[PDB]
């Protein structure tokens, strides 16, 4: 509630739940190979 | 020498950990081996 941000991108989706875990930068590797991968140095909040 | 890593050659550790988790290892391969540098040019300060 109180930092400043340039701007603030918003990504949509849906997948499932086995997945939902997979979306850490770490546990990316699955999904990451073909479908979606999140930088190592990530800086925002993932909700499901 | 190690420092407290799964490898002591660099390359297997950029083969065995992937870039997500391997960066940690490298990292303390870094701290380790940059230690030993400061270390020995100490001593040869001393010793000139």
């Amino acid at each position: 509630n109180d930092l400043c941000f340039t701007n603030v991108y918003a990504d949509s989706f849906v997948i499932r739940g086995d997945e939902v875990r997979q979306i850490a930068p770490g546990q990316t590797g699955k999904i990451a190979d073909y479908n979606y991968k999140l930088p190592d140095d990530f800086t925002g909040c993932v909700i499901a | 020498s190690n420092f407290g890593a799964i490898s002591s050659v660099l390359n297997d550790i950029l083969s065995r950990l992937d870039p997500p988790e391997a960066e940690v290892q490298i990292d303390r391969l870094i701290t380790g081996r940059l230690q030993s540098l400061q270390t020995y040019v100490t001593q040869q300060l001393i010793r000139a």
